[PDB]
RNA sequence: UUCUGUCUCGUGCCUGGUGUA
């Protein structure tokens, strides 16, 4: 139970780390050099909390093991890389150390409602209440931690275009506008499955519970629905349209029976996907169905970023009625400027800068927090060498009068999420 | 004491600055559902006529017939034609429609505006819409919020909310004297942006600006520049929006102290000194002083001397008239106003270079005995509030260096001196320095025996070592002092999670 | 009723060629739930045809 | 010899548009000339406003006693 | 559950009359033209055309709530001119010009390709 | 899970592109020149390829419910 | 008064967009030219599909939409056929629709793509961009997994779906240089050039032109391959000529129904 | 008048399944079964 | 100067966990 972390070792001011284990490391691929041989060289050790009181350590070696004035000048160990102190949620926001702390904090809290593809084996498994995206895709912009999360292979959320402009007063007060053109396309389109269990019993000598199609000539207590959705087996067909009230599995118990079928939830409009039949322990029959329901993304979803910016669609426009830059490109979500200056996600930001750079130069960006080699003016100087405004800015033409706004609009490509 | 109840509906809240001050935009479902009794008589014995034949299928139609003796008849099951006729003492419950009066409410129900009444308008998409200056009654942002819709069943209680706890009517407080419903968020920006002197429209704007004026007579202003071009201004048209004749004067944000003395008293250079007389804008721009919920306000006077339904209109048209304008201005925040060119970041760097070498003069003061305990406080307590006092004039220089520096154009301080979101020290921290990250108002503790983190070295009190975060958020935090600016959001967290349960009780 | 719980098919007006199942029918208009939207409309009757 | 405040309670206006106008919308007689509006409350405002509606407010006192006040003795607020 | 179909957004419904005229009270010469089932596509052309005419002395457009299909274009005009010929004109023309255009950029084209 | 027919933000068919782009990452083609070869301008289109994950590769590990 | 005289000069013509300047003209007469190029242009777009079997790992409203947004050769059909909502014909005719089938099984040991050369038609004008360039994949299928659908595309424009929008991307601007400050630049030296920028390297921006209206708009229409990218525009201005003529009509009625 | 026909789990094959009869596959003898397509009317809008 | 339609509002609960403002 004690919990500790691996460190670099560093006897003198030096790492033990030499260039001979990143190569050898580098092929493990054909020889199956590992982790376990830089523990066993005594290169890297797990050092626990009440022995990291005693160790001296530093942040980076390529800076804190020269000296000026010496500082410490008797480090012990070294930390592989200092962003190795986030999470699992924690870690997949990019520039985390440009937000406001709380910022980070509500967006690994998010990050665990963010829909995606949460399984490649979703199709098979009957899971109770289940999203999953249409199109989602890997982050324009990453941290390297994300890697190892495999979020490029298991992706929640879409690269939208955001522009950060105040327009037409819905995109307000923590809502954000959405492209209904680029919704029609797909855009944060999911599907959402619920499951249905039901299994059949002996209650006992005198009642007993059979799967069957109720009839009211022998079936007492029968509601309005439309039994005859179903076929003789009693149980609804994969790929028929059900409604609120609808019934899905028709159990009658035998008392001349009573009508004790499972119905579809109130106000839920599904089309069954699949259903499946068994038995369970006690060796009764067993079925699950899963209905599938398909999920435009309308107003008032709660939608949010990798920064914390919370918001619910206020109203959709269409593709003629949004802004457009000198070319046909308006902003998938226009999100409040408001949002930004109190709650200080900067990082936003810099993430809506250096997606821009990420799409225009064909490389999925770098965001790891404590880069120290990827500040705001080398981004803006990649992103004017590509007929941009350094600073992400463009001249957006209003969409309703075609006249260019005053204002230029702060616009690039934004990891969203659909919560 | 508290009870669940029929006829209460519950939804998203979304904005929706075209719905009147006092209109909530409730979907079609919830209208659809929810009921209202209505009885029968001559006045209206034929429109629910025909309403009671459409039955509860269609929208505008009706679910039940109550007969005077009680005999509810069901219209979801089509009855035999005979029942569905009505005579003057049934009751039909019609769908809800637009006008009907709902008593709106979200749950942290802390003062008497948390449950304002409202007049419906049905709209699709399903989500609760609401005019934006609402949001401050309720304290109820869009980023997910649900609040409840509560329908009146009887003419009685429809009367006595609409006269006791209709919205225009609980635009003031007694709380506090002062108006609670104010022109507010962006609305407000976009306000003091059109109201500056330098702002001209052509005919061809304001002739479309005053479309949205709902109370406006009709006649164009004379422009306040004719020649070589008409000409209005800003102002001139918001004084179109201020109702009948209110007088009153305010100061704008950026006023300076010094103007009411020197010359140019009366003739601001700046333009601040918000000055109405007559019901017309003479000077000055508008923002929360003059426009926001506070005292002496233009909204507190308009509600003063006009009506509440005068104000009611002067809050719908201040939102229309200027968010019509931002299409036009269009507003916006990037990574261009948080950049400070390269000149101001010297000043930046030199001031912190400078307060930690005082800070490390205080350390080798103290380390050698140098430093006299002050009155009351202890020796090491004498210490840290030298340290703490070098730290904050050093935080709050380079934030001071930072706001002179900021172009007229800059979007944070369009947003800060509207007052409409985010305070200087936003500013500061965002792009000079981000400052001192204390735990229950001390520096950070000796978490390990003797410093803060691993990486120090024991009896370290400098600045990085204790919390002293050097960085602005738009050059990024160095990891000791990342995990620092953590410690101390986690109290904020933690302070909002305990002080609600404290509180309510 | 009569067709109610059968399949018919829209041949008139804005849901031309669209695809639904009956759940309320009277004399006049009857409710056809769509089978591609998530919506349950209310249509003249004489603006449906049986699919079955 | 009455000394209650000569105003109209904003709740008392309510709860007498209230009732009258319930009692409008169970038809009894209307005190003023419909130009044609049908919403009981819209009738109620009306005679209000032309201070016909035939009810008086008995207004009880701390020490048990009341003041009855015609509807058309006091001033109305609004 | 409460999406609008698409097609409410040009589609006619039973009664509704695509254009309504009302005079406007507040001043003489002024007309309130309402356009259902139309959007800023017709709105801005009209608006702008409007304001060609020396005798136009007010044209502007609003679009009373964008979930309405409804949007009311407001003329008002010298007192020797009523603001219905005013539209009617506007337009009488407008047709002429988008027709000039559609038999000028018709010759364009048919000079570009092999020209 | 399969490539967008169309860019979400203008419209342009991009469904036909996403083999062309493996076809072309499989030469030694930088993301950045297989973009331009695919005639993919604008950033909003190159957002497209350059952030689509191919999971209807991986749905097609499992055995079919024939 | 009366109507003012456009122009047009043609700059670049291909098979896939226009570059064309339109002079003479007002601002709204331009935006909403622009407008029309996007929403009011009708285009030819399956927008009804009865799936028979599908066992693909996609689903059935996955294939419906991926099947919707396929761009379809509408050049000469679209403006001949029919709505369908206002064609008198039961279900579906040649008169208001065009029919596709698709019926798949991937049977072969490799994985079948399904794309749209296996969408068959039945007219020889109206079949997905594939003409004469790989295709829109719609779905990709193991062994034992079908697909098989029948499809109408019906006349549509993009106002109702975006599937019906003939553009991929409009390039709408006018007034390079800022002369009429209808932009205010902070600092105008940090902006690049426009691509119609009648100015040297050495100044920014234009000087401010105070009695100066815009004209000289210049389009980028580029098609989705549906439309040639010509007839987009030619297609916006008898639609919009159609909406006023209409409109002219209703509204001289409106007059004389007093 | 189907006997009820079914599709097998690690099988893929159909098996006739009716009503008081164990949920178990002609071959091999699993227990899992899912039900085959509906025959009903599927149209979609392709939007 | 053989009959025959006759169907109309059914319902768990506790406890614990996670989540929304
Ligand atoms: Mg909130
Ligand atoms: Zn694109
Ligand atoms: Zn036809
Ligand atoms: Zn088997």
């Amino acid at each position: 139970g004690r919990i500790c972390r691996p460190l670099l070792i560093v006897e003198k001011q030096k790492l033990l780390l030499k260039k001979r284990h990143i190569d050898q490391l580098k092929e493990r691929e054909y020889n199956n050099y590992s982790w376990q041989d830089l523990v066993a060289s005594g290169v890297v050790e797990y050092i626990d909390t009440l022995e990291e009181e005693t160790v001296m350590l530093a942040m980076t070696p390529d800076d804190l093991q020269e000296k000026e004035v010496a500082y410490c000048s008797t480090y012990t160990h070294c930390e592989i890389h200092p962003s190795m102190i986030l999470g699992v949620c924690a870690s997949i926001i990019p520039f985390p150390d440009h937000n406001q702390s709380p910022r980070n904090t509500y967006q690994s809290a998010m990050g665990k409602q963010a829909m995606g593809v949460y399984i490649t084996n979703f199709h098979v498994r009957m899971d109770t209440l289940a999203h999953v995206l249409y199109y989602p895709q890997k982050p324009l912009v990453t941290t390297r931690s994300m890697e190892y999360l495999r979020f490029r292979e298991l992706p929640a959320g879409i690269n939208s275009i955001v522009a950060i402009a105040s327009y037409t007063g819905y995109n307000q007060e923590d809502s954000v506008i959405m492209n209904r053109s680029a919704v029609d396309r797909g855009f944060f389109r999911s599907v959402f499955y619920r499951s249905y269990k039901e299994q059949e019993s002996k209650k006992g000598f005198d009642q007993e519970e059979v799967f069957e199609k109720p009839t009211r000539e022998t079936c007492q207590g029968m509601r309005h629905a439309i039994y005859d959705k179903l076929d003789d087996d009693g149980l609804i067909a994969p790929g028929v349209r059900v409604s609120g009230d609808d019934v899905i599995i028709g159990k009658t118990v035998t008392l001349t029976k009573r009508d004790c079928s499972t119905f579809l939830r109130t106000s839920e409009t599904g089309i069954v996907d699949q259903v499946m039949v068994t038995l369970n322990q006690e060796g009764y029959k067993f079925c699950k169905i899963r209905v599938r329901s398909v999920r435009i993304p309308q107003i008032g979803d709660k939608f949010a970023s990798r920064h914390g910016q919370k918001g619910t669609c206020g109203i959709q426009y269409r593709q003629e009625d949004m802004p457009f830059t000198c070319e046909g490109i308006t902003p998938d979500i226009i999100i409040n400027p408001h949002a930004i200056p109190s709650r200080m996600t900067i990082g936003h930001l810099i993430e809506c800068l250096q997606g821009k750079v990420s799409a225009n130069k064909g490389e999925i960006g770098d965001a790891t927090p404590f880069n120290d080699a990827v500040n705001v003016q080398k981004i803006s100087n990649l992103l004017s060498d590509y007929g941009y405004h350094l600073r992400g800015n463009e001249v957006l033409y209003n969409g309703f009068t075609g006249r260019k706004i005053t204002s230029q609009i702060f616009i690039g490509p934004t990891y969203y999420q659909r919560l | 004491m508290g009870k669940r109840v029929d006829f209460s509906a519950r939804t998203v809240i979304t904005p929706d600055p075209n719905l009147s001050i006092d209109q909530v935009g409730v979907p079609r479902s919830i209208a659809a559902n929810m009921t209202f009794a209505e009885i029968v008589t001559p006045f209206n014995i034929d429109r629910l006529q025909e309403l009671v034949r459409r039955g509860n299928s269609q929208y505008p139609g009706a679910k039940y017939i109550i007969r005077d003796n009680g005999d509810r008849i069901d219209l979801r099951f089509h009855p035999k034609p005979s029942d569905l006729h009505l005579q003057t003492g049934y009751k039909v419950e019609r769908h809800m429609c637009d006008g009907d009066i709902v008593i709106f409410n979200r749950q942290p129900t802390l003062h008497k505006m948390s449950m304002m009444g409202h007049r419906v308008r049905i709209l699709p998409w399903s989500t609760f819409r609401l005019n934006l200056s609402v949001t401050t009654p309720y304290n109820a942002d869009f980023d997910g919020d649900e609040m409840n819709l509560h329908l009146p069943q009887s003419l009685e209680t429809r009367a006595e909310i609409q006269e006791l706890a209709m919205v225009p009517r609980m635009i003031v407080t007694p709380q506090s004297n002062r108006p609670v419903m104010g022109i507010v968020q962006d609305t407000l920006t976009a306000v003091r942006k059109f109201t500056k002197r330098d702002v001209f429209l052509e005919r061809g704007e304001v002739m479309n600006l005053l479309m949205f004026l709902s109370t406006w007579d009709g006649k164009v202003p004379q422009p306040a520049i004719l020649k070589p071009r008409p000409l209005w201004t800003g102002k001139q048209i918001f004084s179109l929006i201020i109702p009948g004749h209110i007088n009153c004067i305010r100061t704008h944000s950026t006023h300076p102290d010094d103007e009411d003395s020197g010359p140019y008293k009366h003739i601001s250079p700046g333009d601040t000194k918000v000055v109405v007389e007559n019901g017309e804008l003479i000077m000055g721009i508008l923002c929360k002083k003059s426009l926001g919920t506070s005292a002496g306000s233009l909204v507190h006077i308009s509600y003063l001397e006009m009506g509440h339904d005068i104000t009611r209109l002067f809050y719908s048209n201040i939102q229309t008239v200027i968010n019509n304008w931002l299409l036009i201005e269009g507003h916006t925040i990037g990574i261009g106003d948080s950049i400070a060119d390269s000149k101001t970041y010297q000043d930046i760097q030199n001031t912190i270079k400078k307060a930690k070498q005082d800070v490390i003069e205080v350390i080798e003061k103290a380390h050698n005995n140098e430093l006299e305990p002050t009155p009351g406080n202890t020796l090491r307590q004498t210490f840290e509030n030298q340290v703490n006092r070098i730290l904050n004039d050093a935080r709050d220089k380079t934030g001071s260096s930072a706001q002179k520096s900021l172009s007229e154009y800059n979007n944070f301080k369009s947003m800060v001196v509207s007052g409409a979101k985010g305070s200087k020290i936003n500013i500061s921290q965002v792009i000079a320095v981000v400052g001192q990250q204390n735990v229950e108002g001390k520096r950070i503790p000796f978490g390990f025996k003797h410093r803060t983190l691993p990486h120090f070295i024991k009896d370290d009190y400098g600045p990085e070592s204790r919390g002293f975060v050097e960085n602005s958020y738009l050059a990024g935090l160095t990891p000791t002092e990342f995990f620092f600016h953590a410690m101390g959001g986690r109290e904020g967290l933690i302070d909002t999670a305990v002080k609600t349960a404290e509180t309510g009780y | 009723n009569e067709l109610i719980g059968q399949t018919v098919r829209i041949s008139q007006g804005p849901y031309k060629g669209y695809i639904g199942v009956v759940k309320d029918a009277t004399e006049s208009t009857a409710r056809v739930e769509l089978h591609s939207t998530c919506q349950t409309i209310s249509v003249d009757r004489q603006r449906l045809t049986t699919v079955g | 010899k009455r000394i209650t405040t000569p105003y109209m309670t904003k709740y008392e206006r309510a709860r007498v548009l209230g009732t009258r106008a319930l009692q409008i919308a169970m038809c009894a007689p209307v005190m003023v000339e419909l130009e044609g509006e049908t919403d009981p409350l819209l009738i109620a405002m009306k005679e209000l406003k032309a201070r016909k509606i035939p009810i008086i407010i008995r207004r009880y006192l701390p020490d048990g006693s009341y003041e009855d006040w015609g509807v058309d003795e006091l001033i109305i607020s609004d | 559950m409460n999406a609008p179909p698409a097609f409410e957004s040009f589609l006619l419904f039973e009664g509704e009359k695509k254009i309504t005229i009302n005079k406007d009270t507040k001043v003489p010469n002024a007309c309130l033209f309402t356009i259902n089932k139309e959007d800023h596509t017709l709105g801005n052309i009209i608006k702008s055309q409007l304001l060609k005419d020396p005798q136009v002395l007010f044209a502007g457009y609003k679009v009373p709530h964008p979930l309405e299909h409804k949007i009311i274009i407001r003329v008002q005009t010298t007192p020797d001119y009523s603001p219905q010929e005013a539209f009617t004109n506007a337009i009488t023309d407008l047709i002429s010009e988008l027709s000039l255009l559609e038999e000028r950029f018709r010759v364009a084209i048919k000079d570009k390709q092999e020209g | 899970m399969i490539i967008p027919v169309r860019c979400f933000t203008c419209g342009k068919i991009v469904g036909n592109k996403w083999e062309a782009y493996l076809g072309l990452l499989q030469a030694e083609y930088t993301e950045g020149d297989a973009l331009d070869a695919l005639g993919l301008k604008r950033y909003c289109c190159r957002r497209m390829l350059l952030a689509h994950v191919d999971l209807i590769e991986k749905l097609l590990n499992y055995a079919p419910l024939e | 008064p009366y109507a003012n005289q456009p122009t047009v000069r043609i700059t670049e013509l291909t098979d896939e967009n226009v570059k064309f300047i339109i002079e003479n003209t007002d601002l709204a007469v331009a935006n909403s030219i622009r407008r029309v190029f996007i929403a009011e242009v009708p285009i030819i777009a399956i927008d009804w599909v009865q799936i028979d079997a599908n066992s693909s790992v996609l689903h059935d409203e996955f294939i419906a939409h991926r099947l919707g947004l396929i761009p379809l050769t509408s050049d000469d059909i679209v403006d001949k056929l029919q709505y369908s909502r206002d064609c008198t014909c039961e279900e579906f005719c040649p008169e208001c629709s065009v029919e596709f089938t698709l019926d798949v099984r991937c049977n072969e040991d490799q994985t079948r793509h399904v794309t749209s050369r296996d969408l068959i038609s039945n007219s020889p004008r109206v079949i997905p961009v594939t003409s004469r360039q790989d295709d829109i994949l719609i779905v990709k299928l193991r062994k034992g997994q079908e697909l098989r659908l029948r499809a109408y595309a019906k006349k549509g424009f993009g106002k109702e779906h975006a599937k019906w929008n003939p553009t991929a991307g409009v390039a709408f601007e006018y007034d390079p240089d800022n002369a009429l400050r209808h932009t205010v630049y902070p600092k105008p030296e940090e902006w690049p050039k426009s691509e119609y920028s009648e100015l040297d390297e050495d100044e920014s921006q234009a000087p401010y032109d105070p009695n100066g209206k815009p004209e000289r708009f210049y389009y980028n229409v580029e098609s989705c391959g549906s439309l040639r990218p010509e007839t987009i525009v030619l297609s916006a201005l008898s639609g919009l000529k159609k909406k006023l003529s209409d409109l002219q009509t209703q509204l001289s009625h409106e007059i004389q129904s007093d | 008048q189907q006997p009820m026909i079914y599709i097998c789990g690690e099988c893929h094959t159909e098996n006739e399944i009716k009503s008081r009869d164990p949920i178990r596959c002609r071959e091999c003898g699993y227990r899992i079964m899912y039900k085959k397509r509906t025959k009903r009317l599927v149209v979609f809008d392709a939007r």
